[PDB]
């Protein structure tokens, strides 16, 4: 969940207004860049 | 009270959501595996008053059909607000009222509702349906999580070996009814319709405990293990 | 909405709503507030609900803002207590001109004192200390539910305001309510946009060997994104 | 703090609404998740 | 919180509350704005 209210994305468009919605994806856009960050970072160190 | 163990028996579906050939970890209230479960046998009478606390697992094994229904309530009488549930040859009657019960609340001898109910007041609810009930061994699994009653259930006969024991097996209960009784269940009496006949009846606790349930191809709750066990 | 005759705060009546279509329209067209939770107000026409529970009771104006999540006071904790996490909306509106007399009005009460703080979605309709009450007024008892006493007199603060409380479930069962929005056929092995039961996403539907159990309504991926629907109108 | 009220988590859990707590203590956890993911990167690099 | 006459905005009064036990719910006693910054109103008894 990424500390929002469901992990997909259609519900909170649907669910919550359009104001309200880019709070909840900006911290779901966050913690799945973080988490690509970490596989870049990981494939990276098992790459050298 | 005789003592039973419960070995891999208590598990339900979660959620309403299907789940195919995949190990999912869900923390919800559930009976811990390896369990002490009391066994209550029928041919006096064993028909006490045992508390909720926070989910009940009952099973039965029978052959006639004389564990008929439940009552839930807080103080089980009429000052307070209680459930009912009432089954018969036609359909299931699950009723909340502000019931009076008797001491015995033994259904018909037919007589009928007979002494399971005095008196009705702010009487909310009546949901009626289709009924919900060798040996024929009925699972069933009661919460109140938020004002909703939701019940699982799960029919499957069992052999006997040594004598009213509960099976070594798995078996998914697949949830039956939700309601919106919005009582305070804290209490609760099986009852017995009385009229030559044998039952006994199996009371777990639920506890919150992380499970990983075994989904394969199917959907079907196959396997599962108790993360705290 | 259109009712004379509504409940006490301590008896709110829970009225069950499933198996229809709700214009949330109409609501918007009649003086109101609609303070709305986990989902906003505008969204609601476009969503599928699972069940629909209206809590009606009447309350005064400065305890509209105790029937909220969190939220701790005397109707909070002894009449009508609400979740942290539920999904619904909250509807007030004043209506003096229905539920105020020149004596007073005794068909609503409210419960003054209890023993202990009430559980969210909970109803009572059942001593401080000292010696036992026993049945009869004395030292340290009280008859907990007391009167409102309404007159058109009074303050806006304690006239009395008819309160609604519009909770459901979202994408966890099979919708009973949903939306007045017109249906679409279906067409299968294509790539098409879709909307079955409030739930959008872009995909190409195939039939599928999933044999979903009828409480089962949606199929979910080990990224808990839905990877099998069951059509609502053929199933 | 990482942009929250404090670094400890008791008087963030005391002072606030659960609702707010939830966006300032979320904040902190992803912070320190940051933190504690350049510190399992910098022990993997080193390790290598 | 009562007063025969609150002070003027341009030279408000400011009351030194020190040494006691402060109960916050008495507030809510007497339409009431109760904007809080910092902290929320529940927690103040805490
Ligand atoms: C369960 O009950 C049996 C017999 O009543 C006893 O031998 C056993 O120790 C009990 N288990 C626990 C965990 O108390
Ligand atoms: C079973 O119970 C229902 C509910 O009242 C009743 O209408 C029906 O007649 C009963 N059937 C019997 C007693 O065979
Ligand atoms: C799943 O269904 C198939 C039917 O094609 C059946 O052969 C198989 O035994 C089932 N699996 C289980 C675990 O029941
Ligand atoms: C339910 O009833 C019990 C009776 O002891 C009471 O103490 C408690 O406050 C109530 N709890 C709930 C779940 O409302
Ligand atoms: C309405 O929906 C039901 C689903 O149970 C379906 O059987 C029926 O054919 C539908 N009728 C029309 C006119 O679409």
């Amino acid at each position: 969940k990424f500390g929002a209210i469901s992990s997909v994305l259609n519900d909170i468009f649907s669910r919550l207004d359009p104001p309200e919605a880019e709070v909840q994806i900006d911290r779901l856009i966050t913690g799945r860049l973080q988490s690509l960050q970490t596989y870049v970072t990981q494939q990276l160190i098992r790459a050298a | 009270p005789a003592y039973t163990n419960s070995f891999t028996r208590g598990v339900y579906y979660p959620d309403k959501v299907f789940r195919s050939s995949v190990l999912h970890s869900t923390q919800d209230l559930f009976l811990p595996f390896f369990s002490n479960v009391t066994w209550f046998h029928v041919i006096r009478f064993d028909n006490p008053v045992l508390p909720f606390n926070d989910g009940v697992y009952f099973a039965s094994i029978e052959k006639s059909n004389i564990i008929r229904g439940w009552i839930f309530g807080t103080t089980l009488d009429s000052k307070t607000q209680s459930l009912l549930i009432v089954n018969n040859a036609t359909n299931v009657v699950i009723k909340v009222c502000e019931f009076q019960f008797c001491n015995d609340p033994f259904l018909d001898h037919m007589e009928s509702e007979f002494r399971v109910y005095s008196s009705a007041n702010n009487c909310t609810f009546e949901y009626v349906s289709q009924p919900f009930l060798f040996k024929n061994l009925r699972e069933f699994v009661f919460k109140n999580i938020d004002g909703y009653f939701k019940i699982y259930s799960k029919h499957t006969p069992i052999i006997v070996r040594e004598p009213e024991d509960l099976p070594q097996g798995f078996s998914a209960l697949e949830p039956l009814v939700d309601l919106p009784i919005g009582i305070n269940i804290t209490r609760f009496q099986t009852l017995l319709a009385l009229h030559a006949g044998a039952a006994a009846y199996y009371v777990g606790y639920l506890q919150p405990r992380t499970f990983l349930l075994k989904y394969n191809e199917n959907g079907t709750i196959t396997d599962a293990v108790d993360c705290a066990l | 909405f259109n009712a004379t005759r509504f409940a006490s705060v301590y008896a709110w009546n829970r009225k069950r709503i499933s198996n229809c279509v709700a214009d949330y329209s109409v609501l918007y067209n009649l003086f109101f507030t609609f303070k709305c939770y986990g989902v906003s107000p505008t969204k609601l026409n476009d969503l599928c609900f699972t069940n629909v529970y209206a809590d009606s009771f009447v309350i005064r104006g400065d305890e509209v803002r105790q029937i909220a999540p969190g939220q701790t006071g005397n109707i909070a904790d002894y009449n009508y207590k609400l979740p942290d996490d539920f999904t619904g909306c909250v509807i007030a509106w004043n209506s003096n001109k229905l539920d105020s007399k020149v004596s007073g009005n005794y068909n609503y009460l409210y419960r003054l004192f209890r023993k202990s703080n009430l559980k969210p979605f909970e109803r009572d309709i059942s001593q401080a200390g000292n010696k036992p009450c026993n049945g009869v007024a004395g030292f340290n008892c009280y008859f907990p539910l007391r009167s409102y006493s309404f007159r058109p007199t009074y303050g806006v603060g304690h006239q009395p305001y008819r309160v609604v409380v519009l909770s459901f479930e979202l994408l966890h069962a099979p919708a009973t309510v949903c939306g007045p929005k017109k249906s679409t056929n279906l067409v299968k092995n294509k790539c098409v946009n879709f909307n079955f039961n409030g739930l959008k996403g872009t995909g190409v539907l195939t039939e599928s060997n999933k044999k979903f159990l009828p409480f089962q309504q949606f199929g979910r991926d080990i990224a808990d994104t839905t990877d099998a629907v069951r059509d609502p109108q053929t199933l």
